[PDB]
């Protein structure tokens, strides 16, 4: 599977991959789509996707609940300014 | 000598004072001091901590008075660090229980410490643990599995007597085999997972890692039940599991599936398989063949559903709200891309990349659709053979402990550790691993799975295997 | 005109909840920045969703409401994009399978006839945060993330930039009789953006179709379109391929710009929320919807004409602004004058409390107090002349028709 297809799916997964990493990527990758692709063999045509199984639908009351105080709310920021996350401008 | 207690001998001697909580901490506290330069079963020790928490503690009437108890390091304990043993979070302080953690806070328990696992609990033999690798203490030189390494060594070692890890697709149950110490992940639901730093979360339960089956019925009774912050949780009564554990229940019935004669297995493992079906039969079990024709696709519907789940649950790991950032970027894009690239181990990127393909338009029908009609379709042979049978029974490893290094290579070799444990995942299913030999001098796991719900039965069965063997009497690092 | 526009929208409306969809945390306009805010609706490790009951039946309201057809099974989905203000990676939203489908809205136009824009889709989902820009950062307030919308989506009926808007007021009181939202483009409790292609006349294939995001008036909205459709009728008659793409309006010139960033969107990598089991509609909650449905506009238009012969004109005026219906209906039961209530109301008292600025909700004459007033008009107790002087300063003070009258002498 291509160089190509790496730096793709890396894009969409916000990964910058180092060349070290974009080279064994490619094996690794291609091996295990090798190693999944036993499943067409199986007809699931008439199979219904698997969820576990449950009889309403778990819903809550619209009631307010104690929101987190601000302080372990931000904490662990990297970077916070007058109650604000901080991140690089965004266009 | 303490540490060398059980949690029955620990609490009759904390209900009638003639020991204290702080004690029993001190105890198992100066066996982790014995032990844990060999082992590194712990990410942060909090044995300091539960020293003074233990002061405080006073009504002796609580299930878990005075007992310490690890912690795998992605279940979120407040006020300490969480690093699902990743760059990404180290330095990540807890801003809330896990509901598990609540309810053992709330049952007198003392959390003792984070435990190391492989990096965000993906990975066999905790090595991809992105701090350092814990080691099997039967032999230094073999891994103790994963990714709940550090949960299943510290209480081999008894540097704890009892322990929560997590269990995605047999992250508590091939550790317990490993580390020849008995391993439960319940029903699907029967456990919160709120405050469990997600993986799968069609596939995560926490569980628990005990030495006696009294011990691990305990500890899952207390952490069990509805919650209302999971919408997953069954809203299902708690059966009590430490007052049924001892019962025996007559006529019995154990399924060997007839596809996994076909599955490779080390010799001293089929042995010790053959051996403890021997001495159950001896016991009054009766013993059949079942089919399960889908099983062996269990391995491939795993590792497509479990990916992509994950590459979901991490895309919040990105440099905004918590934990690491990267130093050097240009925009936003860069911020992101290489926050993530520098603060996931290698294993995680490997199933990032793999989910995030399964789940793209064009590919989602084939692999992630499919492999979630597959998983119905293993879950029905399952439903089936449990219409003769009432558990099913293998081993829980296809080999012995194996080496560091030894399935680093090819990430594949990794994955199939995993061969009879995954099976259980995908079908929701409870599933034990209890001890059944040592076999040059390496502990051998036998697996038994239940019926939904049936978590009873996996621990009766547990109980009395124990009475025949009392591998909670192998002790290592003297 | 030898031309077509053909026009379809996006709406997104803002639940009127106290609670956000997936957590206990409070819905409330301009709080101090990240404190109505949780482990879930901050994405942190281990959070889980929990859907509001509320939030549900808002919608299967707003979805009966606009004619859909609601399915008693549907599931949310995880929507995938890297963005600050979105804290899980992901916005929960609905699919394919969501919770409404085939709908209406009809469209009363301004030379009398009637029209119909079809309702595609309404679904439940989540909303993201707000950026701020300071320098060279952007700071992020998350209490917004997690509140509760309503996608909804146009098929492309529109034909005509008064119609878009004409649509959006609909919409809204809509929403707003049904009791579900405020819909205030001035809150941001509706959000729109605009889809748009041209089309030879009666033609029945479709054009290149052009985005535009980010209008925040229903008049700006009027305004985009008309430019946008000349703007693409320039571009086919000097010989040119109008181009797909997203576009912005600046309110300040009038006027509709490409992007300088050639920025494609990415697979949103779609799936139903591990976290969640799929949304199960009841058919007996559905009819208790439908039995307890609050009263619609197109419903109370027909009402009034009947039930108080007003004309067309005039319960127009009552419907399209509900407080004002509202206040008509309270006035005319403490006296029950309709003709001459609403003479009063719309000759009167709205023009008085438009030149002050005060809203009917909050006038100083109560529906009592109009009731009162037109009562003497009738009665002969004092003249149209002299009530144009008592009405002047009954929204002047505050004090009762009868309580002037008598201060300065019947
Ligand atoms: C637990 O259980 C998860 C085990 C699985 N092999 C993984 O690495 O993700
Ligand atoms: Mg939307
Ligand atoms: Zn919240």
């Amino acid at each position: 599977v291509d160089r190509e297809w790496v730096l793709k799916i890396a894009k969409l997964a916000r990964l910058e991959l180092k060349e070290e990493e974009i080279e064994v990527f490619q094996k690794q990758l291609s091996d295990i789509l090798d190693f999944i692709d036993q499943l067409k063999e199986l007809d699931t045509e008439n199979v219904e996707p698997y969820i576990q199984e449950f009889e309403e639908t778990p819903m809550r009351e619209d009631e307010p609940h104690p929101s987190l105080d601000r302080e372990k709310a931000l904490m662990n920021a990297p970077e916070r300014k007058d109650g604000f996350f901080v991140v690089p401008r965004v266009v | 000598m303490l540490w060398k207690k059980s949690l029955s001998e620990l609490r009759e001697l904390l209900k009638r004072g003639e020991v204290s909580p702080k004690e029993v901490v001190e105890s198992f506290y100066d066996r982790y001091n014995q032990t844990e330069e060999k082992v590194k079963a712990y990410i942060t020790p909090l044995y300091g901590k539960a020293l003074k928490q233990a002061e405080s503690l006073k009504e002796r009437e609580l299930p878990l008075f005075g007992i310490p108890i690890a912690v795998k390091d992605n279940i979120l304990v407040e006020g300490e660090k969480t690093t699902c043993a990743s760059k990404i979070l180290e330095n990540f302080v807890a801003p809330y229980d896990a509901t598990v953690i609540e309810r053992l806070k709330k049952a007198g328990a003392l959390i003792v410490g984070k435990t190391n696992l492989d990096e965000f609990a993906m990975g066999s033999s905790t090595e991809y643990s992105a701090f350092f690798p814990t080691k099997n203490p039967w032999d230094l030189e073999r891994v103790p599995g994963g990714s709940s390494g550090g949960s299943a060594a510290s209480v081999a070692v008894l540097s704890a007597p009892v322990s929560l890890g997590s269990d995605t697709g047999g992250s508590i149950r091939q550790p317990a085999s490993f580390c020849g110490v008995i391993g439960i992940k319940p029903t699907y639901g029967r456990v919160s997972r709120y405050g469990l730093v997600a993986f799968a979360s069609s596939l995560d339960q926490i569980g628990v890692f005990g030495r006696r089956t009294e011990d691990v019925a305990l500890v899952l009774e207390v952490i069990s039940g509805w919650d209302e912050k999971d919408s997953t949780s069954a809203k299902v009564p708690v059966p009590e599991w430490s007052e049924e554990v001892k019962k025996e229940v007559k006529g019995l019935k154990i399924g060997l599936p007839k596809e996994f004669f076909e599955y490779e297995l080390q010799p001293q493992v089929k042995e010790a398989f053959e051996n403890f079906i021997k001495e159950l039969e001896k016991e009054g079990f009766e013993i059949k063949e079942v089919s399960l024709p889908h099983v062996k696709y269990s391995i491939p519907t795993y590792y497509i559903i479990a990916p992509s789940e994950a590459s979901s649950n991490l895309a919040r790991y990105d440099g905004v709200r918590y934990g690491y950032r990267a130093k050097e970027y240009k925009d936003i894009f860069e911020m992101y891309a290489r926050t993530r690239d520098e603060g996931f181990g290698p294993e995680v990127k490997r199933r990032i990349m793999l989910g995030t393909f399964a789940l793209s338009a064009g590919y989602y029908d084939a692999y992630y659709l499919k492999a979630q009609k597959v998983r119905r379709l293993i879950t029905n042979d399952f439903l089936k053979a449990f219409e003769e049978v009432d558990v099913i029974a293998s081993p829980t490893t296809p080999t012995l402990p194996f080496k560091f290094g030894e399935r680093l290579e090819n990430p594949i070799e990794m994955y199939l550790s995993d061969i009879l444990t995954v099976p259980a995942n995908l079908a929701g299913l409870p599933a034990i691993s209890i001890p059944i030999a040592w076999k040059d001098g390496l502990p051998v796991g036998g697996q038994l799975i239940g019926k939904h719900w049936d978590e009873t039965t996996l621990l009766q069965i547990s109980y009395l295997w124990e009475q025949k063997f009392k591998h909670y009497e192998k002790i290592p690092l003297t | 005109e030898k031309y077509e526009a053909v026009i379809g929208l996006e709406i997104h409306v803002q639940m009127d909840t106290k609670t956000k969809m997936f957590c206990g945390c409070k819905v409330e306009f301009g709080a101090e920045p990240n404190t109505n805010v949780c482990p879930v609706c901050l994405g942190m490790p281990g959070a889980l969703p929990i859907v509001n009951k509320r939030a549900v039946e808002y919608a299967i309201r707003a979805s009966l409401a606009l004619n859909c057809e609601v399915h008693e099974e549907s599931v949310f989905a995880r929507k995938h994009y890297f963005y600050p203000d979105l804290p899980k990676g992901y916005q929960i939203s609905q699919y394919e399978k969501p919770l409404a489908t085939n709908g209406w809205v009809e469209l009363n136009l301004p030379n009398g006839e009637k029209k119909k824009v079809r309702i595609r889709r309404l679904h439940i989902e989540e909303d993201a945060g707000k950026n701020i820009h300071e320098g060279d950062k952007t700071l992020v307030d998350l209490n917004r993330a997690g509140t509760p919308l309503m996608e909804i989506v146009t098929e492309p009926d529109i034909r005509t930039p008064e119609e878009a808007r004409l649509f959006l007021e609909k919409l809204r009181n809509i929403m707003r009789y049904a009791g579900v939202s405020k819909a205030d483009m001035e809150k941001g409790q509706l959000r729109c953006d605009i889809n748009v292609s041209i089309r030879p006349k009666g033609s029945k294939e479709f054009g290149t179709r052009v985005e535009i995001k980010n209008v925040n008036s229903f008049r700006f909205v009027q305004k985009a379109l008309e430019y946008e459709i000349e703007r693409q009728i320039n571009v086919v008659e000097e010989g040119g391929e109008v181009v797909q793409e997203t576009r912005t309006f600046d309110p300040q010139t009038g006027k509709t710009y490409p992007m300088r960033t050639k920025e494609e969107a990415e697979d949103y990598r779609y799936f139903p929320d591990p976290d969640l089991v799929p949304l199960k509609v009841k058919k007996e909650w559905i009819e208790e919807i439908k039995k307890n449905m609050p009263e619609l506009p197109d419903q109370r238009f027909e009402r009034l004409i009947k039930e108080y012969g007003l004309s067309e004109y005039e319960a127009g005026i009552l419907v399209n602004h509900k407080e004002v219906g509202d206040f008509f209906e309270e006035a005319v039961r403490h006296f029950k004058e309709p003709k001459g209530i609403v003479n009063w109301l719309i000759n009167d008292l709205l023009g008085l409390l438009r030149d002050k600025g005060i809203s009917i909700e909050e006038s100083p004459v109560k529906p009592e107090h109009l009731a009162e007033l037109v009562k003497l008009i009738k009665e002969k107790v004092i003249s149209t002349k002299i009530g144009k002087e008592v009405i002047k300063e009954m929204v002047e003070t505050g004090k009762t028709p009868s309580q002037i009258v008598e201060e300065k002498g019947l």
